[PDB]
């Protein structure tokens, strides 16, 4: 499953936790097995303005 | 390269678009001093230090 | 986004791996490589997982 998130919405991609993206659009089971693999892409996501 | 050893390039010569770098939504900074940045395209030049 | 935000405004790029073990063949295996076959002998096997 791939999606773009910001910053501090990174510590609610694990199972148990809270927040917006876990209510609202990507919830984990608390019986999760399996990795989060997470990288910084500002070159690709970001323009000025 | 590092900042001690900042890399100069010589552009002459050559015909210059200034408008490739101007368009770009890449460079967060872009502060021009004694130019106008809108104007790099309009002006002519002799040597341009990198 | 904007490449001039903090850490915590910058683009992250998430991709979430799920394993599933079901009853059912495994089908995603490592790279590890297959040996012979030792028959009628006490060994440690790895069959399929």
């Amino acid at each position: 499953d791939s999606f773009v998130i910001r910053g501090d919405e990174v510590r609610q991609i694990a199972p148990g936790q809270t927040g917006k993206i876990a209510d609202y659009n990507y919830k984990l089971p608390d019986d999760f097995t399996g990795c989060v693999i997470a990288w910084n892409s500002n070159n690709l996501d970001s323009k000025v303005g | 390269a590092s900042v001690y050893a900042w890399n100069r390039k010589r552009i002459s010569n050559c015909v210059a678009d200034y408008s490739v770098l101007y368009n770009s939504a890449s460079f967060s900074t872009f502060k021009c001093y004694g130019v106008s940045p809108t104007k790099l395209n309009d002006l002519c030049f002799t040597n341009v230090y990198a | 986004f904007q490449p001039t935000n903090g850490v915590g405004y910058q683009p992250y790029r998430v991709v979430v791996l799920s394993f599933e073990l079901l009853h059912a063949p495994a089908t995603v295996c490592g790279p590890k490589k297959s040996t012979n076959l030792v028959k009628n002998k006490c060994v440690n096997f790895n069959f399929n997982g």
